[PDB]
DNA sequence: CCAGAAATTGGCACGAAAATTGCAATAAATACAA
DNA sequence: TTGTATTTATTGCAATTTTCGTGCCAATTTCTGG
């Protein structure tokens, strides 16, 4: 399958998520540090044989967090400042986000 | 059969105080190896296993 | 009239299928089909793969 | 890990790194050796009853005609296996005494140095437990995995490294060989399929 | 030349835990046991009984296995190795302040009642549990904040890829299908044995060469038919399936070997062949071309429709439901029944369980 | 310092735990290089 | 399943039990309907091949010019008609078992032709150039006494000694009568369940009457005596009546 | 491996190793189990063709009406149906031995036809206009008296005195007395090691008792007497119940 | 609140249609010797 | 001028196994009146 970018990482806390628009890009004129999420990716771990463990996990908490891994882009360290500029590139007759 | 004695066996530091070198005959360079290698191959591509 | 094992000489109409060869290529994934093509240069002295080096 | 190789091939090392220790042991010129090496000329191992030396350099014609007019009075080779067969037939202790008859009985310069150089390298030859004819390769040594891995790029790419390239130059070499080998093929062909082969290893 | 540097793994952070940990020869052996039964996701995958019998002395009870054990849970991340999901929760809220709100509740639900939780019940666990609606979905939510896989925290890998055999693009309004040039497997006659044909030479030798020459030949000219083949058909299916490249699913052809096999006047045995284990790149994705055949149901107008495409629309109707009443298979008929999609319950269900979607009752939130 | 992949690891313990000391090894390079000379057909090894 | 209950026949059970650890092969004998298949299918079952091929073949069904073509097999080009190569029972039933029924009627010109293959195990195809090697457990099954066969000439010495390397012998039903009232009660009630009749049990006049009949057909007799009082009957029992075909 | 103890059996021996630089054919008679296709075997083991092809054939197992076909091979074009050359079995066996199984099953229409290539061996193939030539030893094997055939009528004379150039007749095992306890012993311990029991020997009763029967199997038989006494045996010792078989 | 009624789900079964796999030499065109 | 040996051009039929949709019904979950 293929890589995502979305706001919708199951395994990041509320704060984490807070600089990123709705489509899982940061906004224009936040300050951000080592560490921080500039673009939220997930990756497609792929199907398995669905356990009981594995469907345990799955009913109690959802199936989101069981299909996809993250594979965000984040700051490195010892690098900070302030986002002014964001350039999107989709290949032709793939759909657009509301960013680009 | 003790796990104490097999992972301390792996750690150990070999003695020496020579260094010998001299030319290597067929069977020394077959007493080396733990195989022979016959295909080209290197990566299946497919399943990625060797 | 009866039924024997012979050695004879007659004139006798006969049917034989023509499918089978060259047929097993189709089946075959591309780096299967690659496989079996460096076990036919292997043996074949006349067949060559294009090289950079 | 190892290479079983059809056909004997020789360490460049030994060749071609001067003085050529292939070519100060069996007292022949380097010229000579590269061309019965890579399948130019013949040289004779056995010179049997006939006028043919031990180390005569023969080429095509020469060769046939010796055929036609002795026949299987004489052996004669090209490749490594000749070289081979040269390096196992000799007797160091019997060379070893005659240089050292011929050193002292002629006087000379640049002959007494060329005598007290191979003398020397045959006394060296003798005192360790080398044979000369382990300086022929039959068998490849493999080089473990780690230390010549594959390069990982973006977009499943594993690319490919010089070592393991020249590991499947030779490997291919070593099995079209063995094919023409067990397949009877013409020698016109196979001589070309060793040539190659010895260029690989080397 | 880059030869590449050396990655931590959460085997190799666990065992540096280990080594800056008071334990002593015994004591390290068994952990170094058990961070080898660890796997990717921080879950122990072997008894302990196992651990106990690879230990290989005699002299060591489970007792002090199940003290390393929990020696071991508090590491970095908190909840590795633990044996199942209700262990690694506990483990969790073990370490939780005693001023959260609701701590004490989700430990009786995580301890007592957890198959309860999974099957979405919130009828009898509020009975079994005595609690109301208030209290149980702040527990709930509680729960379902901490981390079920902790091992992915140090997470490790990278994803494979897969080169297709042919290129779908849409050029000058109307779609184009080409080979893949980089994959494209080719064969070449070497000249020099060929032109070594000499009719003085030995007969021997001419009669090896001439029959080696015309194997190479009929093996290039069944190389090229070969790939004539899989062009041409991989063009015939682009051109049946015109509508999915340019909306997608939901607008997917039901066909059949029949009808490529009539369209390219080839027998359904050599298009079954070729299509096997061979991809295509479209701007969509990267689709097997088996994945274009499917069967189809009837339609109230008198046409048919793909299975792929009802699929599809029970995954939409499906993911966009009211929570409080999850919609069933007898209320996914009537929804496909108005757009004219004469289709059986039990085939929806079919459909559903295909999809790996859990029935209705299953589906239910506490909103 | 650099290659000693034992020595590195019980030389961080040590320093941890308040102990100045170290247990040197062979680098793994030499062994490395032993390999790769190996590799040429010629025989080296260690004595004794 | 199954009747066992003669003495004798828990005697067979036992050597069957005890043959289960061999590939010797067997020669079974007894008269007409004792139930020699019955013992051969028991042996295959509880022997090491029990997931094998068992290859039961009446020789005395195959024509004698094409003896050799249906054991051994032939090549593409070994006669006129031969279009392409086939293989043979020998080749067929490959680790399996082979069960040569009646081969008392075999006549000796056929006989001959089976003495290498049971002992060596090797042969050639009908034109086949290469020695083929199989590994075939033998049974075989008669109901003539091979031991006066041989003694009289009909029967060659050469292929009984590699037949009998072991030789079971099942009584006649006349000298089990330890076993007839089971026999009985076993088959009237399967026929009673296929045909779904009223039956339940032979009056005590009826059971002396059974025990003290001298079958000659042996189990098979028995067996359509039951099917027949099971279809012509009409009450709860089968008295003395409806066994009137006994004498 | 094999049991040469009987003053017969010896001189038999002694007369194989004598023949060892002879290539003439050799005949075998003698009883059933007596021990030919060892005798023969041995034979070809003790002379210069060793490595050479051993190809054993049943001349009773080939069919009638393609008889020269098997024994001599066809041409392309010979008849409907051949579609390849195809070598017969004297080219298959060329340079080593053929040894012709129970020879005295053959019909006399089938003795005619290998009437000249026992002693030339030269011949055509079927189809075939060239002369084939082979350098193959002859060995044959039977249980019947070709002597007393020869006297009767119902086999060739023109063959027996090319087949029996050298004539080897194996005494029956009833006759060799002094063999019978040592090939007892060779198969119990061949057969207790085969099976996995702890058979290791006879009693006195069983030994007396293997010493007075008139084996009409012979070797064969007592094989097979002493695989059963092994299957159903349970103790150490063979007692005389368990050869009630006898 | 309770218990009977009703709706829901999936394992098994049925026929029918669709996909998969074994089979191995010829038809015809063309250049060459009388 | 022709009859014949040699070289390109043939990428299907026929069993057999597997998958399709949809009905029956036992077990389970949800609903509603007294
Ligand atoms: N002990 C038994 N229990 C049940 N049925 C038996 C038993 N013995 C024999 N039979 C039955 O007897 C019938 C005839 O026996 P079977 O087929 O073995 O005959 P047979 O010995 O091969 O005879 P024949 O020599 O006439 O071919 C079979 O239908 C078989 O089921
Ligand atoms: N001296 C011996 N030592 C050991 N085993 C022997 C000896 N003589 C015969 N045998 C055994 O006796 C058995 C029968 O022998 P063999 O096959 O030679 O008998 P045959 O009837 O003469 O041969 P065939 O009928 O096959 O031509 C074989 O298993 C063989 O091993
Ligand atoms: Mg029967």
């Amino acid at each position: 399958g293929p890589e995502e970018i979305t706001a919708d990482i199951p395994n990041v806390g509320e704060a984490a998520l807070s600089k990123l628009d709705e489509s899982g890009i940061v906004y224009i004129g936040a300050e951000v540090t080592g560490g921080d999420i500039l673009v939220g990716k997930v990756t497609p771990k792929g199907e398995t044989q669905l356990t009981p463990e594995e469907k345990l996990l799955r009913a109690i908490f959802g199936e989101k967090a069981s299909d996809v891994k993250d594979s965000s882009l984040r700051v490195p360290n010892g690098v900070s400042g302030t986002v002014i500029d964001v350039q999107v590139f989709t290949r032709d007759g793939v759909e657009k986000d509301k960013r680009a | 059969k003790d796990l104490l004695k097999f992972l301390k066996a792996q750690t150990k530091t070999e003695e020496f105080d020579a260094i010998k070198i001299a030319l290597a005959s067929p069977d020394m360079i077959r007493s080396w190896s733990f195989g022979e290698v016959k295909k080209p191959e290197t990566i299946n591509y497919r399943t990625f296993k060797p | 009239m009866k039924q024997g094992l012979q050695l004879r000489l007659s004139q006798q109409l006969a049917m034989t299928p023509q499918l089978q060869q060259a047929i097993r290529l189709l089946q075959l994934s591309t780096l299967e089909l690659q496989q079996e093509l460096q076990q036919a240069l292997e043996s074949n002295p006349l067949l060559e793969q294009i090289d950079t080096h | 890990g190892h290479i079983e190789l059809a056909s004997p091939t020789a360490h460049i090392w030994f060749l071609k790194s001067l003085p050529s220790r292939i070519g100060l042991l069996l007292d022949m010129p380097l010229r000579d050796i590269e061309r019965v090496l890579y399948f130019e000329s013949y040289v004779v191992i056995e010179g049997g009853m006939t006028n043919l030396e031990r180390q005569q350099i023969l080429t095509e014609e020469q060769y046939l005609d010796a055929l036609e007019e002795f026949g299987d009075e004489f052996d004669a080779k090209m490749g490594a296996e000749a070289i081979q067969a040269l390096l196992k037939s000799m007797d160091l202790e019997q060379e070893c005494e005659q240089l050292r008859e011929e050193l002292n009985e002629t006087n000379s310069e640049t002959k007494r140095k060329k005598l007290t150089k191979r003398i020397k390298l045959l006394e060296a030859f003798v005192q360790s437990g080398n044979k000369p004819e382990w300086m022929i390769l039959t068998v490849l040594p493999v080089l473990p995995p780690d230390l010549r891995p594959l390069v990982p790029l973006d977009g499943g790419r594993f690319a490919t490294s010089d070592l393991n390239d020249l590991y499947r130059r030779v490997i291919n070499r070593n099995n079209r060989l063995k094919r023409l080998l067990d397949l009877a093929a013409p020698d016109i062909i196979v001589r070309n399929e060793k040539r190659m082969l010895q260029e690989a290893v080397d | 030349v880059y030869q590449g540097e050396t990655t931590q793994t959460l085997q190799d952070y666990l065992m540096w835990q280990v080594e800056l940990t008071p334990f002593s020869d015994t004591d390290r052996a068994i952990a170094t046991s058990i961070v080898d039964a660890v796997d990717e996701t921080g879950y122990l995958t072997v008894p302990l009984e196992d651990i106990l019998e690879s230990i290989g002395d005699e002299e060591i009870d489970i007792d002090e296995v199940e003290a390393v054990l929990k020696r071991i849970q508090r590491f970095d991340p908190v909840g590795v190795a633990a044996k199942d999901l209700r262990d690694c929760l506990l483990i969790q809220l073990s370490q939780f302040d005693k001023t959260t709100p609701w701590l004490e509740e989700a430990r009786l639900i995580i301890s007592d009642h957890l198959d309860l939780l999974a099957n979405h019940d919130f009828r009898t666990l509020m009975r079994v549990t005595r609690l109301k609606e208030d209290v149980l979905k702040e527990a709930v939510n509680l729960i379902q904040s901490l981390d079920p896989r902790p091992g992915q925290s140090i997470q490790t890998g990278e994803p494979e890829y897969v080169i297709p055999d042919v290129l779908v693009r849409k050029h000058n309004g109307h779609w184009t299908v080409e080979l893949n040039s980089d994959s494209i497997p080719r064969l070449q006659i070497n000249q020099h044995y060929a032109s070594m044909c000499n009719n003085a030479r030995n007969d021997g030798d001419s009669q090896f060469i001439r029959s080696n020459l015309q194997d190479a030949k009929w093996l290039i000219k069944s190389l090229e038919s070969r790939n004539d083949t899989l062009l041409r058909v991989s063009r015939c299916i682009v051109e049946q399936q015109q509508a999915f490249f340019e909306q997608g699913e939901e607008y997917m052809k039901p066909m059949v070997l029949a009808d490529i096999a009539q369209a390219v006047e080839m027998h359904e045995s050599t298009i079954s062949r070729v299509t096997t284990q061979k991809y295509l790149h479209s701007p969509r994705g990267i689709f097997e071309l088996k994945y274009f055949f499917s069967s189809h149901v009837n339609t109230e107008g008198g046409g048919e429709a793909s299975s792929t495409a009802i699929r599809a629309l029970v995954k939409k109707l499906i993911a966009a439901e009211n929570p409080a009443k999850p919609l069933s298979d007898s209320k996914l008929t009537s929804l496909l029944s108005e757009q004219g999609i004469m289709v059986a319950r039990r085939t929806v269900a079919k459909y559903r369980e295909s999809l790996s979607i859990p029935p209705s009752n299953q589906r239910k939130q506490l909103v | 310092k650099s290659d000693d992949v034992n020595g590195r690891t019980k030389m961080y313990k040590n320093i941890v735990d308040g102990n100045h000391q170290m247990e040197p090894g062979m680098p793994e390079s030499f062994n490395v290089l032993l390999k790769e000379i190996r590799s040429l057909g010629i025989n080296i090894e260690l004595e004794d | 399943e199954y009747v066992f209950e003669s003495p004798k026949m828990k005697e067979i059970l036992e050597k069957i039990k005890k043959i289960s650890c061999a590939e010797c092969p067997v020669l079974i004998t007894g008269e007409s309907g004792v139930g020699k298949e019955v013992v051969a299918r028991l042996i295959h079952k509880l022997s090491d091949r029990s997931k094998e091929p068992f290859v039961a073949l009446n020789v005395a069904s195959i024509p004698r010019d094409i003896f050799e073509a249906e054991l051994f097999g032939y090549e593409k080009g070994a006669f006129t008609g031969a279009v392409s190569s086939k293989e043979g029972f020998f080749e067929l039933a490959d680790g399996g078992t082979l069960f040569l029924d009646e081969i008392g009627e075999l006549s000796l010109e056929a006989q001959a032709k089976l003495l290498r293959v049971i002992e060596s195990g090797k042969f050639y195809r009908l034109g086949g150039r290469k020695e083929i090697e199989v590994n075939v457990r033998i049974l075989a099954a008669t109901n003539r006494n091979i031991k006066e066969l041989v003694k009289e000439g009909k029967f060659r010495e050469d292929l009984y000694y590699r037949l009998g390397v072991i030789e079971i012998e099942i009584p006649p039903l006349r000298e089990r009568k330890e076993d007839i009232i089971p026999l009985a009660n076993h088959f009237l009630k399967k026929f009673s369940r296929k045909y779904a009749k009223e039956v339940e049990g032979f009056t005590k006049s009826a059971q002396e009457l059974l025990l003290s009949y001298p079958w000659y057909g042996n189990v098979r007799e028995l067996k359509n005596v039951i099917e027949r009082a099971v279809l012509f009957s009409e009450g709860k029992f089968i008295d003395r009546g409806e066994l009137s075909c006994l004498v």
